[PDB]
């Protein structure tokens, strides 16, 4: 199967190694690393980016909603002991209701344990976690995005 | 960097006198049978074409006339003067039928769309008005220029109004809304001319600095015409690519459009009786036919330049 | 100028004479800032 | 996981920040 | 030209000498339906406010970049020039 | 010498839901340039509507561009969000805004923030809004819920109070006996209430505010194990545990259903400071209360 | 007392709006306002009266270096910050704003990332005096490479044979004689190849007469072959040696 331990991803803020939590979440790991293989994530726009909270990019719909994952329509949130949305650089989805993700991929640098249960972590920032707090540090609209686009140019999923 | 195209030189050929003011301004009716000049005289004076005589003397202006303009496609004739107000013509009956008014300070320019029937003057109180033609509305005004509009000119095709003013600035503004769109700010002097180019989609503008070529509609820099380093007072272009840059000391300078290439340097003499410091080209406007150039000279003179056909490509080369 | 001094002075005194016994449509420039316009912001900035 | 007033810096490509 | 008509018509129709709607409201603090009706203004009365206020000028659109070929900076043979 | 306020002509009013009834169906009156704001003096489009049966015909009292600058009603004079005088929500998020006070300065700046309004999306309070997003400091717990309809109560009869009112019953005024005019509450100028400057209903309502210690805790010498009462055998520690895992790390999370109380304790002191402010009778999990104390 | 300095505040404050009102375009009078206000103590008041001033007459530099120094007298460095950072992005061509942010920044801010925002400048095309001041300063921040790729870009960007001699004279300062010697020969094969300008052989021949002898010679005889009565006496000086 597919169960990278880390993956790459440049971008106009800087490059990022991000771990992925395979070990917890073999089959959210999988679906992450196939989307990075065809591209999902990439050349998608920050869609949702909250107040310092947490700044979610990758999603291909742009209103923060939609989106398709690798496995098929929506993916289920299992979410997991051992990846939890919470402390500095945690990787996740922002899932606007439970059993509905896509493949966007979202960093928080901020306690997030209250949408911990209702999100499946993908996993670690291990890297690049000042670039995406200088990321989520802008100012944005009522809709979770600013004037701006930011997305990301390329990603490589090793492993 | 290709060759420029040869264009024989002019002469001047006649030369009218008759005003007792500076003539500020030249139009020229679109059927080429006659023009049209006003003066400090206060008097507006339609002149034959081809005979230069004396066709028809009119009065009503207080102040000193520094635009006339003739519609294309209505028999009325515009005139602009110091005196704060615009003046409908009708042809029909010689007399004035309609009275634009509202503008603070003296009008030193207007122009008519082409297709619209919408009238726009330029004034010293740092505005441009936009009037309705039929019902003398002010429709806009046209603000944001920090000192005097010295030209207007406009234009079917967007943006249809250009303002060049004494604050070193061109604004590129937008008709239904009544806002600047484009500011250019690269002359280092006040922008007394802007001509427009009948068919490549782009125009020029004069200062004493230098002579600028841009691109239609975002205003992108393309050229910089150097030397003829005088007041440029006036700017008109050729449908064969000839760009005539006069100046306010007398000199007239001639280029072709595509390269910037100056291929002749005319100063002309000044009346007999008459001061050397009298000699400025205020305005000039070349003919329908595209084959006399009438300038208005600052001695009360009318000076009408043609084409030189006994010169040919080796008697005057181009140089590099 | 001493003259107008001189009657200032006097307003004054008559002034907190009868501060120890409208407005005109004015604009008051000690109680607030007249035309305040704002510092425009980018790139920096804490305050103080 | 296991861990437990300026403005927009906008950058384009090799760009040194966006005046 | 359709612009500029509409645009004078209206200058014409305030410069000229002299149906209830229903509208759906979302207060987003359900729905409600409001008519929309207005009242007759009355012919035989004069305008209500004063309206020669004058205030001083409001600060205009930010300034645009200055391009510039670079200053030649003049000699002092050319100051008492 | 050309300058001078737009008159704002729009339709839509902005209220409360207080002020706007019970009724689904609102008959409703516009006027285009009635009445003058009451704030910036400027002309604006004036509406009146009946809120109910017995209510007052309230109608709109500041322009448009006055209540999307402090995002209020334009009759109540309270906040949108939260049903507050403008004075407290300064006080809870930011005081530093202000507003000139003589005429040709709020006419000037009135007209710079319309200007910078109608080049703006046109619905949106400024940058205050963008310092409106930290909330539920304390202004939550004062904050109405239900719509508080006795200020759509109509007017005391004057003749009835010297005892005149020779209509009767069919008098639409109260009948009633008026308030204290010796009571500072009753003074409310209308400019103060909008600039938030000494309104004895803010002072009222901030001393009412300073009296509830829904933050406070800190009753132990330097311990970090604190009982939140209420939560019984209803609420267990995964409750108490997923509460404090927002904080950081905690130190001991358990809960005992003889005294009916969960002993929370953090490693660090701004953890449990944060878990004892979070659950000082605001915290509600399982279907249980939680009110911070000693333990 | 108070109500007395308030009464003087006031006429002065007064004076000042009449002053104003009667000469919009007069920017003494907002100077003289403004400093007013700073000598007071009033920060901000003294920020929107140069903040007024500016939206008068946004082109004059006297404006712009008088808030700045205001902003600078004081501690609010960011606010200077701000300020020329609008005052480089509205006139790029006073050299003076430049001067002025880059001894703040490199002074007073004593920042290194300033040098990138130097390089801002460098987009410009600015006179050779930046381009000095910009070698200096590489040399007091002690590199050598990005001075040598600063130098390279004065010599493409301003081309002239002082220019030529001067990278000639950093490139044997800095202890690299094959660049130096490289630097010479791309001298000599561009700038006044034909031109004849016999004075950057000069310059070849004095480094190859620090470097070689023979070389010098050499380069003594080419210079007078191509060739005045300088390169006679650098021909007589060769033929001496
Ligand atoms: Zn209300
Ligand atoms: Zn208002
Ligand atoms: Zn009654």
């Amino acid at each position: 199967s597919w169960q990278p331990p880390n993956v790459y991803l440049e971008t106009s803020m800087g490059i990022i190694v991000l771990e992925l939590y395979w070990k917890h979440a073999p089959k959210t790991c999988k679906n992450f690393a196939e989307l990075a293989r065809r591209g999902y994530y990439n050349g998608t726009k920050f869609h949702r980016i909250i107040k310092d909270f947490m700044i979610q990019g990758g999603d291909p719909t742009g209103t923060g909603r939609g989106g398709a994952s690798i496995y098929g329509k929506q993916f289920e949130d299992e979410l997991h002991p051992d990846l939890k949305f919470t402390g500095a650089g945690i990787l996740a989805m922002a899932n606007a209701g439970p059993d509905t993700n896509g493949s966007q991929f979202f960093v928080t640098l901020a306690p997030t344990q209250w949408l911990d249960g209702k999100h499946t972590i993908f996993g670690r920032v291990c890297q690049g976690i000042g670039m995406v707090n200088r990321v989520g540090m802008v100012e944005t609209n009522s809709q979770d995005r600013p004037v701006d686009d930011v997305k990301i140019i390329k990603a490589y999923p090793s492993g | 960097m290709p060759k420029p195209q040869w264009h024989p030189p002019w002469k001047l050929y006649r030369v009218i006198s008759g005003h007792l003011g500076w003539v500020r301004c030249i139009a020229v009716e679109p059927g080429n049978q006659w023009f049209v000049t006003g003066s400090a005289d206060r008097t507006i004076k339609i002149w034959d074409l081809a005979s230069g005589k004396l066709k028809l003397s009119l009065t009503g202006h207080i102040s000193t006339v520094r635009g006339v303009i003739v519609s294309t496609r209505s028999p009325y004739l515009f005139s602009c003067g110091e005196d704060k107000q615009v003046k409908c013509w009708d042809l029909e009956y010689n007399k004035v039928i309609r009275h634009y008014h509202g503008h603070l300070s003296a009008v030193y320019g207007l122009d008519l769309h082409p297709t619209i029937d919408v009238l726009v003057t330029c004034s010293r109180d740092s505005t441009a008005r936009i009037w309705d033609v039929r019902t003398k509305a002010s429709v806009h005004t046209l603000s944001g220029h920090t000192n005097a509009v010295a030209t207007v000119r406009c234009q079917a095709a967007e943006p249809q109004i250009i303002t060049g003013s004494h604050d070193t600035t061109i604004r590129l503004w937008d008709l239904v809304a009544g806002k600047t769109r484009v500011t250019l700010t690269n002359h280092k002097k006040s922008v007394r001319a802007v001509v427009l180019h009948p068919r490549h989609y782009t125009f020029a503008s004069g200062s004493p600095d230098n002579i600028k070529q841009w691109k239609f509609p975002d205003g992108s820099f393309i050229q910089n015409l150097s030397g003829h380093n005088a007041i440029i007072n006036t700017l008109t272009v050729n449908s064969d690519g000839v760009l005539v840059s006069g100046a306010d000391n007398g000199t007239m300078h001639l280029w072709d459009w595509r390269t910037g290439y100056n291929f002749q340097r005319v100063h002309a003499a000044v009346q007999p009786g008459s001061l050397d410091s009298e000699s400025g080209i205020f305005a000039c406007a070349f003919d329908q036919s595209e084959s006399r150039l009438l300038t208005a000279e600052a001695d009360k003179t009318i000076k009408v330049y043609r084409e030189d056909d006994t010169a040919t490509e080796e008697t005057h080369p181009v140089s590099w | 100028k001493a003259r107008e001094k001189q009657l200032e002075e006097a307003r004054r005194l008559a002034a907190l004479q009868k501060r120890r016994e409208k407005r005109k449509r004015g604009v008051d420039y000690n109680a607030e800032i007249p035309f305040e316009k704002k510092p425009a912001l980018g790139f920096y900035d804490t305050s103080e | 996981p296991e861990i437990h007033n300026a403005l927009a810096i906008q950058v384009d490509s090799e760009g040194k920040i966006k005046y | 030209r359709v612009a500029l008509e509409k645009s004078v018509s209206q200058k014409v129709a305030a410069a000229m000498p002299v149906p209830a709607q229903y509208i759906r409201y979302t207060p987003s603090q359900k729905q409600r339906v409001i008519r929309m009706v207005e009242m007759q203004k009355d012919p035989m009365e004069p305008p209500r406010f004063k309206i020669n206020k004058k205030i001083p000028r409001g600060p205009p659109s930010p300034p645009a970049p200055v391009m510039h070929s670079p200053s030649r900076k003049m000699t002092v043979k050319e100051q008492q020039e | 010498t050309y300058n001078r306020q737009n008159w704002e002509d729009a339709d839509f009013p902005i209220l409360c839901q207080t002020c706007l009834g019970e009724n689904p169906y609102i008959r409703m009156t516009k006027e285009k340039y009635g009445k003058e704001c009451k704030i910036c003096a400027r002309p604006f489009t004036v509406f009146r509507w009946c809120p109910g049966v017995r209510m007052r015909f309230k109608k709109t009292e500041v322009c448009q561009t006055c209540s999307k600058l402090k995002n209020v009603c334009q009759t109540c004079l309270l906040d949108l969000e939260y049903g507050l005088p403008i004075q407290v929500r300064d006080a809870g998020l930011s005081f530093k805004d202000d507003m000139p006070k003589s005429d040709v300065n709020k006419e000037y700046y009135t007209q710079n923030m319309e200007r910078e309004i109608s080049n703006s999306d046109g619905t949106r309070p400024v940058g205050m809004l963008g310092k409106a997003t930290s909330t539920s400091d304390m202004l939550l717990k004062l904050a109405r819920t239900t719509p508080y309809y006795k200020r759509n109560r109509p007017h005391i009869c004057s003749f009835w109070v010297k005892g005149e009112c020779k209509r009767g019953e069919e008098c639409p005024y109260r009948h009633e006996k008026p308030t204290d005019p010796d009571d500072p509450l009753a003074d409310q100028n209308i400019k103060d209430r909008y600039y938030g400057i000494n309104d004895p209903v803010a002072d009222k309502l901030l001393k009412r505010a300073s009296t509830m210690p829904r933050l406070d805790p800190p009753e132990d010498k330097t311990i970090t194990t604190l009982y939140v009462g209420g939560l019984g055998d209803t609420i267990t520690e995964t409750d108490l545990r997923n509460h404090f895992y927002q904080f950081g790390e905690i130190r001991t999370i358990t809960v005992v259903q003889r005294q009916q109380c969960a002993f929370i304790q953090f490693a660090t002191r701004q953890a449990a400071e944060v878990a004892a402010e979070k659950s000082f009778n605001k915290l509600i999990v399982n279907g249980r209360r939680l009110n911070v104390k000693w333990g | 007392d108070e109500e007395e300095l308030n009464d003087y505040k006031l006429r002065k404050r007064k004076t000042f709006e009449d002053n104003i009102r009667k000469n919009r375009t007069v920017i003494s009078n907002w100077i003289k306002y403004a400093q007013w206000e700073e000598s007071l103590k009033e920060i901000q008041r003294a920020r929107s009266i140069y903040e007024r001033a500016l939206d008068v007459d946004y082109r004059n530099i006297t404006l712009w270096l008088k808030y700045a120094e205001m902003e600078m007298k004081n501690r609010q460095v960011n606010h200077a910050r701000n300020i020329w950072d609008r005052a480089i992005t509205t006139l790029p061509r006073v050299n003076q704003f430049w001067y002025k942010y880059t001894y703040m920044e490199e002074m007073l801010g004593n920042v290194a990332g300033a040098r990138q925002v130097f390089e801002r400048w460098m987009e410009w095309q600015p006179e050779e005096q930046a381009w000095h001041s910009y070698i200096n300063f590489e040399l007091r921040y002690k590199e050598v490479d990005r001075a040598r790729t600063i130098y390279e870009r004065f010599v493409l960007v301003h081309p002239d044979v002082k220019n030529w001699i001067k990278y000639a004279r950093f490139e044997e300062k800095h202890a690299y004689f094959a660049h130096a010697r490289k630097v010479y020969e791309r001298a000599v094969e561009f700038f006044g190849d034909e031109h004849m300008d016999e004075h950057l052989y000069v310059a070849f021949a004095k480094f190859e007469e620090n470097q070689k002898e023979f070389e010098r010679v050499r380069v003594i005889y080419k210079y007078a072959l191509d060739r005045a009565q300088e390169l006679f006496k650098n021909y007589t000086i060769f033929e001496k040696k």
